């Protein structure tokens, strides 16, 4: 394999698709013919070399292993960076760009473990991809709020509710004081709630706590379906009745159909919430699999306005689904730049078991472009969903309020909640309930290459 | 006048008159889609006139609009904007039309809830001599069943009421 | 800086101050020398941007004499004293008004 | 080329189109041979016969240089006039008509420079065409708008703006007294402002500025795209928003397209502006190119509801907006032009004025213009909608001065001044920077026909 | 004033930005860094103004601007700017975007005696966002089974008067001679005399009967260029829907916004598409004011063709630019930038225009295998029909291929070759008495061993 495979001296071109594997070869393989195996079994797979290979330009067409470094805090593994061309892929396909570079590899059996870490996708593959339906800014605009993270709620229970008591739950959250309710990923179409009825009850709630908060809210609708015709049916009754927001399991659905529905949400002004289902079975094992940094730029090329984005790592694919320049960064995982150029950022989503007291650490992680989504945290209220989201809702404003200020919101977190609930009784009762750069980057180097260009 | 009119003066003296306490007006049978006044141009202001004159009488109000037209396309085109601006009653010239488009167009009426007067031209081209030709009463009973709202109906009297 | 102070509006003139009864006049006479016949509208303020106003009598076809509209609409803005009142010249060739500006809002 | 070509004694037929070449020949060429070269190489391609020729009426399907005038100047050049029957053209089609006449002559080695300075279009060819989609006069009544000038401002900076930012720019111009206001002929759907965001925005910022003005209100949403399926979708997504007039580029984005969305307008009511990009590549040169009035024809033809217009002007203004416009060498215009009943085209002026302009082009553009105020407007101290409330005050002041007699450009200074003491707006704005002839034939021919 | 905005000679071009060569020919008392400055003003963001909304965004980013001057060889009254557009400020996918960007209002600029766009800069990140050919030469190649030599073809005439049938009889005895294509004119619509439905039928049903009778795949260049988009699909599609295996369009006439989405649709439904250039010259012949055809070229490349026609030094290097995948500056064929296609493939070159059998030796030794060459009268004005016209052009095609071949001078030896195969061939012999890629692929090794070094 290396004699054809490994390249250390190729130089990547600019348009070249950028991969970086974590390989941990079996015991008596050299870290060479390792790289060298794996460019070629993610590009060309070949176990004999034939004559038809000899009709084509096999130095062009093929992955390339280029460099190798060991991995810091652990002797068994490296990493391998490969180069593919970009001809290698259909254009506008994360489909295909997915397909190719971990369609076969992962079950190389003279390898113990393959992880894919990073992917670097070339501006002029970028330009293929349709991206976000909207992005941050134009939702932002659509939805006419601004100067403070959104704020979501997730119905629970996922199972038994009948569409109206299901709309009932939206409506008491909704009226509250939270931006946006969701259905849970598992959400479809089942017995016991025919979507038709739950979009129609869940729109109802949507308008009837718009009128009495003077806020426009949604609900994303999740339209996850057997079919793509499914699918698209769901997404143009969202439509049709007026929903601003819809969902999708980009996973689970996949991404042929994900991608679709990108550009139909584009095309008809739908703004497009993306559940990150499945996820952990795939990207949870350090040494096999595929990183969820990954998965979090297949989806912004693919599509969505916002991405559920759940340490330093964390921080890192927040700026790749955000930021419109990401500089390489090995301590937060980041091994490759990525420009995104023009192409948007979309909203990062943080959801699971979070309540009022991690409100402080929420606004100072996150920031404003982040949307804080409470499952129990807004229904778990002793006195009902509407306080349960207007202490949230009041906690959110006053770290917000904060932090304008120029405290150390986290820091003094159990002061700005205090001073807080002196005007909220929902919050007060709420903290008695429950116990206890990446831009300025991005700018700086904007304006730098706008005087300058090539510098 | 017949010719000349732009749709929105065409529109006005439509407005005074249905204001006036008339039920209806009515375009003339030549007037089809002339350059003077194109026929969407003039479906607009007349439907604009028929609602203003309506909500100052609180009585319901009509222009027969007229959809004969060069080819059965041009004139189901005019009568879906007849239906889609809210027109209540269009108007078709059955015998220069044509009977194939007619009994299309009453099939076309009764499947979307839009009346249809009908205008006899050019029937004394073919019932005014009383040795040759059709008698009118024979016309007559080609519209009912072809299909009509209103028919233009006038002689000696005695006929005219057969 | 100056702040911009806003209010409905009445198309032509209507950003000029109101017009007593010599400036209505040098319309009058503009139209009839531009060979427009001159009529005269009516209608509810809340209802100004209607296509078809009140129709105030007939056009003045023909007519010369400014002094018989100037009359004419002090006689509408007496029969309907509430109502704004428009004057309009028609324009026989171009099919279009030469002309139209309200008189009183 | 002379034998078959120059026809010196052919008088041309009511229903040929004709054109007016002004041909730059190197220095050993006879004024015959050119003209003839010119007449052969704009419709037939060749000199030569073949035999396939035979097969057809060669005497019929062929140009004819049939007169040849002097250049008052330019001793070496010569205007070269030009007969082609009807049939060589296909009906309906500015394209076919535009391909023959300049397909292909201009590259003719023989003349040092080749210029179209006309073209006459038979009454018998405009028929054809499907002309504006409404015209001036049904647009004054859809929009409710007699007795002015209307007043437009183009949106800046062209780039870099959100959707939202402007509408923004859109609503404070309207609410000020500009009925109007104009995407950028650049501006498309580019990254920073995708259309569908923009139409919605500007439509908002309409539909406000609309309400608390009470009058109707209009934006050019540009709709010039990369293929005929974008450009129809965008147009019918301002129809279901509301929105009463788009705007296409109709030389860059091409005739053919834009034939195609005048037609789709006139379908569907929605007024229909023409921005005239790139034309000074072809219209500038005054030896080698095609003249703006030939550019207006085809316009006219084709569609539109409005066209940017910039002696030779006034000519050309003439030839968009009324019925027949006489032969006026003086004007550059060399034949008489009927248009019939084909609706005429609101002529558009832009390009650097502001208020100290306003008496001048209410002079010289008349009542039937649109007046395109760009940093004219925005510029103003007090923001958009102060400078739109200036425009439109100066603009209603010196209409209603040549109203009253007065001559409105000498008496300019005045006119304004003395507006300006019941407008602030008016006053610091100060501070910081044909008709008549084809009624005349009508009446005439009426009476006694020819 | 636009210089200090506008004029960046610090400013290096980064790879995704379009670039502009434009030739300025400045009014007398205008000095070249503000000339070039407004010119990279008037052709982005269109003022030197700075009015309020203009504080609202990022000046900086959102502007074309100049960043080099140089002297025209041999000419000091004009000079040339080179200009820099940020990706960002078009519509992706849009030649129309970027043309109208460019070219749509600079040109009226009062300031200049003259201004003459030269070349065009499209990054790779911008290429990739246009179709491109439908199918390029190697695709067209495959589909219609031809290698190893250049293609032949004949335009129609008289371009007016013939019936539908009679002008298939015209196409059929040349197709039929050993002519690949017969074309119709750039006039040829839907006249009066020949509407197109007709001339679409006759045609083919001379395609097939020709077909038949050489055993060599043919086809006719149907024109759709029409008055409306509807009007030209309707075309496009009935030439499918009888088997037409290539149509036409006047991409400048008709228009780009027309022609890319005709492109689109024969790409999507496996029609060839040739392309004619009519009014070119209205814009592309006087050197000091307007576009430069090489201009013209990249944007049908872009925008969609399968073949393009392309008419000493810039002819080859616009050809260079129409076929090859990669093409670098070179001022002594006026290429002011190198033009990276990555994979979108060329287009064949299409030659024509007064030429005939002898010729061929210069026009095989010039273009290359990967080109069209379209005989008018060269044809049609054989002494023993159209058949035999066809079959001399074909004879003295092949033979130049077979003495190119051979190691011969085509060119040096012409007489030699055409007499030597005029024995052979009684149509060619009576004829004759009445009348870069390897650089690309070059580059192509040198960056699959290396890369960016």
């Amino acid at each position: 394999y290396r004699q054809t495979y490994w390249m250390p001296e190729y130089t990547p071109l600019d348009s070249d698709i950028l991969a970086c594997f974590k390989i941990t070869p079996q015991p008596g393989v050299d870290r060479e013919e390792a790289a060298a195996a794996v460019a070629a079994e993610s590009s060309t797979g070949t176990w004999t070399t034939v004559w038809t290979d000899l009709l084509t330009d096999m130095d062009y067409y093929k992955g390339r292993a280029y460099r190798i470094e060991d991995v810091p805090g652990d002797d068994a593994a490296f990493y391998a960076f490969i180069a593919y061309p970009i001809d290698l892929f259909e254009e506008g396909s994360v489909v295909n760009v997915f397909t190719s570079l971990v369609g076969n590899v992962f079950g190389f059996k003279a390898v113990r473990g393959l992880r894919l870490e990073d992917v670097r996708f070339p501006l002029a593959y970028v330009k293929t991809c349709g991206g976000p339906p909207h992005g941050i800014q134009v939702e932002r605009d659509k939805m006419n709020k601004y100067g403070r993270p959104l704020l979501g709620c997730t119905i629970k229970p996922k199972l038994g509710l009948s569409a109206k008591n299901y709309g009932r739950a939206v409506y008491e959250c909704l009226r509250g004081g939270l931006d946006f309710t969701k259905d849970d990923e598992n959400i479809n179409s089942q017995p016991f709630m025919r979507w038709r009825d739950r979009f129609l009850f869940v729109q109802d709630a949507t308008e009837t706590a718009e009128a009495q908060t003077g806020e426009r809210k949604g609900h994303y609708l999740n339209v996850t379906a057997p079919t793509p015709e499914e699918m698209y049916k769901r997404a143009e009754f969202a439509k049709e009745i007026g929903a601003p927001i819809i969902m999708h399991d980009y996973i689970t659905g996949g991404f042929t159909a994900n991608t679709g529905l990108a550009k139909w949400c584009q095309d008809n002004g739908v703004l497009l919430h993306i559940h990150r289902a499945m996820h952990a079975v795939i990207d949870r094992n350090p040494n096999h699999g595929i990183h969820f940094r990954v998965l979090t730029k297949i989806l912004r090329l693919s599509g969505g306005d916002h991405l559920h984005t759940g340490r330093a790592s964390t921080l890192g694919w927040i700026d790749l689904l955000r930021e419109s320049f990401i500089p390489e960064d090995r301590s937060r995982g980041i091994f490759f730049d990525q420009d995104w150029g023009s192409m948007p950022g979309v909203f990062a989503v943080a959801s699971g078991g979070i309540h009022v007291w991690h409100m402080p650490a929420l606004v100072n992680i996150f920031g404003d472009d982040s949307v804080l989504q409470f499952g129990g945290g807004t229904l778990g209220h002793p006195w009902g969903n509407a306080a349960g989201a207007a202490a949230n809702r009041v906690a959110l404003e006053a770290c917000v309020e904060a932090r304008n200020q120029g405290r150390d919101i986290e820091k003094e977190g159990k002061e700005i909640l205090t001073a807080a609930a002196q005007h909220s009784p929902e919050l007060k009762i709420a903290m008695e309930t429950w116990k206890e750069s990446g831009r300025d980057l991005a700018r700086a180097r904007r304006e730098a290459l706008s005087q300058q260009g090539k510098a | 006048p017949k010719l000349g009119l732009s749709a929105k003066n065409y529109g006005r003296a439509v407005y005074e008159c249905l204001r006036g306490g008339l039920d209806f007006t009515k375009d003339d049978e030549n007037i089809n889609s002339q350059p003077f006044m194109r026929w969407r141009d003039r479906f607009l202001f007349v439907q604009d006139a028929t609602e203003t004159a309506e909500a100052q009488t609180g009585e319901r109000k009509g222009h027969y609009l007229n959809v004969t037209a060069p080819t059965p396309e041009e004139m189901y085109k005019r009568a879906e904007f007849a239906k889609e601006i809210g027109a209540p009653i269009i108007m078709h010239d059955y015998i220069t039309g044509g009977f194939t488009a007619n009994t299309g167009l009453a099939k076309w009426c009764q499947d979307n809830g839009v009346l249809l007067h009908i205008h006899r031209a050019m029937h004394a081209v073919i019932d005014r001599n009383p040795n040759h030709g059709i008698h009118f009463r024979v016309l007559t009973k080609i519209l009912r069943l072809s299909g009509g709202d209103h028919l233009h109906t006038g002689g000696d009297r005695a006929s005219t009421l057969g | 800086m100056q702040d911009y102070k806003q209010s409905l509006k009445y198309e032509t003139f209507s950003y000029l101050p109101p017009m007593n009864a010599e400036r209505i006049r040098a319309q009058i006479k503009y139209a009839i020398a531009q060979g427009w016949s001159p009529g005269i509208e009516h209608v509810e303020v809340k209802n100004s941007m209607n296509q078809y106003w009140y129709m105030w009598k007939l056009p003045f076809f023909g007519e010369q004499n400014v002094d018989n509209v100037l009359a004419e609409i002090e006689a509408c803005r007496s029969a309907y004293p509430t109502h704004q009142v428009k004057l309009v010249a028609y324009d026989n060739y171009a099919q279009s008004l030469g002309l139209a500006f309200v008189v009183y809002r």
